[PDB]
């Protein structure tokens, strides 16, 4: 008796998986992305239609 | 002799270089070559005709 594992009983429908030991698409929080454009991608409005 | 001229800032950017496009919708009375320039100190023009 050792009730059912972390695969069936994490919150947030986590899949839990081994070696390593780790979580996969917990559906919790947001992750914040920081861009770093150079300027040398910004093209010219008369290039784009 | 030209008639029925419009002009459109489609771009414009102030820049220290020729950082803007207008563009003139013309009906002119035939071909040739125009003296284009302005009078104001507002624009520098990269052509003169």
């Amino acid at each position: 008796d050792k009730a059912p594992s972390l695969k069936f009983t994490a919150p947030f429908g986590c899949e839990i998986y081994t070696n390593p030991i780790r979580a996969e698409n917990c559906a919790v929080g947001s992750i914040p992305l920081a861009f770093d454009i150079p300027d040398a991608l910004f093209t010219r409005v008369s290039e784009t239609p | 002799t030209l008639s029925a001229a419009e002009c459109t800032l489609n771009e414009c950017v102030y820049s220290s270089d020729f950082g803007g496009i207008a563009t003139v919708k013309y009906s002119a009375s035939k071909s040739g070559k125009c003296a284009v320039h302005v009078p104001s100190g507002t624009a520098t023009l990269k052509e003169a005709a």
